DNA sequence: ACCCGGGATAA
DNA sequence: CTGGATGTTTATCCCGGGT
RNA sequence: UCCACCAAAGUUAUCGCUUUGGUCAAUUAAUGCAGGUAAGCAACAUCCAG
């Protein structure tokens, strides 16, 4: 039978047993330190090796038991037999301590003593192979592209031919066919002699361009030849051997100032990730046990950490045949449980058919996706005194996002923002020696800092970020207690007040220890602060009911509680994956409730490109999406679609001239044509009134969807698309 | 009109009883809401409910059977339920009426005003009156301070409806 | 003498 | 913030140390 | 370097338009939906690219 796995998401505070929530933090704050250094050291080694010696094996260090070695090496661990070792594992270690004492004190990090890592190497260091992989996979024909074509100097000669083309005066087609001639086929041409590793025809490129790529071919065999004449092909079916060229073809590119991009990855975010966690890990790093864990016990170790009568533990699917193999994903807050069914032993609407279209007739919804708006929903029974008309708008989706975001932007403390800037100067992608030494000195002089600032929910804070500041509450319209940022409760009962502002302003202080009082007995409050802490805020509650007057305790109380004032940075993160689903689940019953059960959803063919001044937009996921819901869903095209008048074909253009939607560009323009709005030019598609004349006004998404209704119609009708939208 | 009494215990201590006389004509869903909590026949009410907010001159309040603190409460109708109208005034001391959080907010918690307060007219809706024990109410309001605080803890021990 | 952590390799 | 590629483990053997 | 949603008028199916009536969980919470409690379902991590 075939085989699938599925995730559920959960939290560590809802399954995970109080006792050992401290084993499992250090845990983390360890793997996460490791693998970070697992990728600056693998580097740091190979940047090395080929800086000294371009006869290096690099090529054939890409392998799982490499990166093994390398994340060992910074475990320290009582060594066992050494006869034993194989001779890879022997030159792999070799290799790996002759830069390790150099990288030790280049990154000034001390080894740590983790016993039983070998599980948590293989599981770190295989995600580390796939990545590298991934990365060379998806952008090694990319990149060679753009370095061919910078070799060839496409947009030098496109630009003087271009110019010597205007001083004669040429027009647009005899420029567009001799620059077609001249530069684009010589240039197809270069890159076909290159995809066979033959060098082009002499003359097409200049003597630094031939001595560059030579070069470039000495990093493969001189013998060996790209499999099926194809290097594109090649790479991808064996990339094995690519790496080293991979390499160059980097370094290449950032001489000719082209924009850095990242050749070996690297773990840069200092908030921590998600680890795996196995029976294994947990037999020995969690429960702290000393001995081997058999199969038979696999489950009764993990019922003693966790809740294993929860129904998100228990089987799920189909005739309940998954079920949960004793393995999970945590970061020390949110949880990913996967399970598994299997042992561990090792059609566009032109193109539909008769029987298809034909059937569809009265159930037909047309989505037109926008920019600002992710989707303009119109059903095809819409008239203008019956409006059945949906918009999901970009806000609903990214509200919780945009939140969060903002909230992030202003408590970042001073020394923090400060620590941030200081160590984006440096170009972590570039492959050069010097400066990825420099960045890890940089990463290295605020390391300890950031990691303590982002592992705030779960490391011990002892670093106050927020000195020599005074917080106090604050009340909204909704009766929103806020403590700064801080959500205390809601007080239903606020409204009921005498007459504002008494002249006895100490009151206030009262009214805090009331807040106070308030804000302690709530449960995700309370749970954030220590004993201690406690004891001293409500001794000095009692004080400040004692002396309300004096300010002094409302200060120490502040400083005190400045450590709530850290953002939990996971929880968001986690928050934001739910709130993608809810909303996403909330488009469904829209469309399902609005329009119908059974509606047939008709998408545009816009494919929502990536684009400066454009943050993305939901066009690919979506259909997924869709379709996995079950809601019939098919595409048509766009072209034209926007540019006629629904009311009688005619033109459509542009005439309100509106201030620039986008606020912080109004300083640098002040207004700017209308994006959405259009007018009919003809005059007569409008029962004009009278004295002033006029026209039909339209919504571009409005006209989008009954030109994309017209030409539903015509399909129907004849099955052909119309002339004016061909 | 529904009659409502309330013992009161302050420190552990018996203080006193107050007798309310509600409005149900006038205000039914209030009425209704008031007498369900009272009665405390649907495993809640207000038995156990303290004054947190007591404003000597100005105002009592409590209502708060879930948390004690102000920002707890619920009613039979679910979180919230409309506002019906303003018939009555906050005209003369004694007057028992809601206390909400804006309209359509209204829960279980309830104020008593000792004074007039023409200019809460139009924001809590009125639906009662004491009609004995206002020397009891004048004790309590007695413990109270201009912050709201109370000197002794308050707490409503029991509730019926006669 | 006789057994316990801890590492290492392997399918 | 969105899109794309690849995973998602458990036995078996040997020794310095301890007793 | 900014913006929740429903509907009415300007209005003609009228804009990141103006005025109105209404909606609410705010959150640094919770695994989510779902059915009125139990039932049934729900792919997660890493890296890279913009
Ligand atoms: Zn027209």
């Amino acid at each position: 039978p075939s085989k699938r796995v599925i995730t559920i998401k959960t939290t560590i505070k809802g399954i995970w047993k109080y006792d050992y929530r401290q084993p499992l933090y250090d845990l983390v704050h360890t793997t996460n330190l490791l693998v970070t250094h697992t990728y600056a050291f693998t580097k740091y080694i190979f940047l090395k090796e080929l800086a000294t010696d371009e006869n290096f094996a690099f090529n054939e260090l890409i392998t799982k038991d490499f990166f093994v070695e390398v994340f060992l090496s910074l475990v320290s661990a009582k060594a066992g037999n050494s006869e034993r070792l194989k001779d890879t594992t022997k030159r792999y270690r070799s290799l790996i301590g002759k830069h390790k004492d150099a990288y030790f004190e280049d990154a000034k990090y001390t080894p740590i003593s983790l016993a039983y890592a070998q599980q948590i190497a293989l599981y770190e260091c295989a995600k580390v192979q796939t990545a590298y992989f991934n990365n060379m996979k998806a952008h090694f024909g990319n990149r060679l592209r753009a370095l061919i074509n910078k070799l060839f100097k496409k947009k030098e000669k496109v630009e003087s031919l271009t110019k010597e083309m205007e001083a004669n005066n040429f027009s647009i087609k005899e420029i567009k066919q001799a620059i077609r001639k001249n530069v684009y086929q010589p240039c197809n041409q270069v890159k076909l002699a290159i995809t066979k590793k033959n060098m082009p025809e002499s003359g097409l490129l200049d003597d630094k361009s031939v001595t560059q790529l030579n070069e470039f071919f000495s990093m493969y065999a001189v013998d060996y030849t790209f499999q099926k004449e194809s290097i594109f092909y090649d790479v991808v079916a064996n990339p094995e051997k690519h790496f080293k060229a991979f390499y160059k073809l980097a370094q290449l590119s950032e001489a000719y100032e082209v924009k850095p991009f990242a050749c070996f990855p690297l773990r840069r975010t200092f908030i921590p990730c998600y680890m795996t966690v196995d029976s294994k890990i947990l037999n020995y790093h969690i429960l702290k046990n000393k001995k081997v864990l058999k199969m038979d016990e696999k489950f009764n170790a993990w019922g003693r950490v966790v809740n294993l009568e929860r129904k998100a533990f228990k089987s799920q699917g189909c005739k309940k045949t998954l079920h949960f193999q004793g393995t999970l994903e945590t970061d020390g807050v949110g949880v990913s449980i996967l399970k598994q069914n299997t042992d561990t032993n090792r059609k566009y609407i032109e193109k539909l058919e008769d029987a298809e279209l034909k059937q569809t007739l009265g159930k037909c919804v047309l989505m037109d996706p926008g920019r600002r708006d992710l989707l303009y929903c119109m059903k095809e029974t819409s008239r203008a005194d019956k409006k059945e008309i949906m918009i999901f708008t970009k806000n609903d989706r990214s509200k919780c996002s945009r939140h969060f975001r903002r909230l992030r932007k202003l408590l970042q403390p001073s020394q923090i923002r400060e620590a941030e800037t200081y160590l984006s100067g440096f170009a972590t992608k570039s492959v050069n020696m010097e400066k990825f030494v420099e960045y890890i000195q940089a990463r290295a002089s605020v390391k300890d800092i950031l990691y303590e600032y982002y592992g705030n929910e779960t490391a011990k804070s002892i670093t106050e970020f927020y000195p020599e500041s005074q917080f106090d509450f604050k009340v909204d319209q909704k009766c929103n207690l806020y403590y700064e940022n801080l959500f205390v409760a809601k007080i239903r009962g606020f409204y009921p007040q005498p007459e504002h502002e008494p002249n006895d302003i100490t009151l206030k202080s009262h009214m805090y220890h009331t807040y106070l009082q308030i804000m302690l007995n709530q449960k995700h409050i309370s749970e954030r602060l220590n004993s201690e802490k406690r004891r001293k805020i409500e001794d000095l509650a009692k004080a400040i009911l004692e002396q309300p007057h004096e300010s002094g305790h409302k200060t120490t109380i502040s400083s005190l509680l400045g450590k709530l004032r850290l953002l939990p940075f996971r929880k968001m993160k986690f928050s934001t994956k739910l709130f993608s689903d809810n909303n996403d689940r909330k488009l469904v019953k829209n469309i399902k409730k609005k329009f119908g059960a059974d509606a047939v959803l008709v998408l545009g063919n816009w494919s929502a490109p990536n684009t400066k001044y454009q943050d993305p937009t939901r066009n690919k996921g979506l259909r997924r999406m869709l379709k996995k819901n079950g809601f019939p869903l098919y595409l048509i095209d766009e072209f034209r679609t926007s540019s006629f008048c629904p009311k009688c074909e005619s033109d459509l253009e542009k005439f309100k001239v509106i201030p620039n939607p986008r606020p912080h560009n109004q300083e640098k323009q002040p207004k700017v044509l209308c994006h959405g709005l259009l007018r009919c030019k003809n005059m007569s598609c409008l029962e004009q009134q009278t004295s002033e004349g006029n026209q039909r006004l339209w919504n571009r998404d409005q006209a989008a969807v009954l030109n994309f209704r017209k030409i539903l119609n015509c399909l129907r009708e004849t099955k052909q698309r119309p002339p004016l939208f061909s | 009109m529904s009659q409502v009494y309330f013992d009161v215990e302050a420190d552990g201590q018996p203080i006193g009883r107050v007798v309310f006389k509600l409005y149900n004509d006038i205000v039914p869903k209030t009425a209704e809401n008031f007498r369900a909590l009272c009665t405390g026949e649907k495993g809640f009410g207000y038995a156990g409910s303290p004054f947190h907010r007591v404003i000597p001159d100005f105002m009592l309040q409590g209502g708060d059977f879930t948390a004690g603190n102000g920002t707890g409460g619920k009613s039979i109708y679910g979180g919230k339920f409309p506002d019906e109208n303003f018939k009555k005034h906050h005209d003369r001391p004694g007057l028992l009426s809601m206390a909400n959080a804006g309209p359509n907010t209204n829960g279980s918690q309830f104020f008593i005003t000792t004074v007039p307060c023409p200019w809460l007219d139009g924001k809590h809706v009125v639906f009662g009156e004491v009609v004995d024990g206002y020397d009891i109410v004048k004790k309590v309001e007695s413990l109270g301070s201009p912050s709201g605080a109370t000197k002794a803890r308050i707490v409503v021990a029991k509730s019926g409806e006669l």
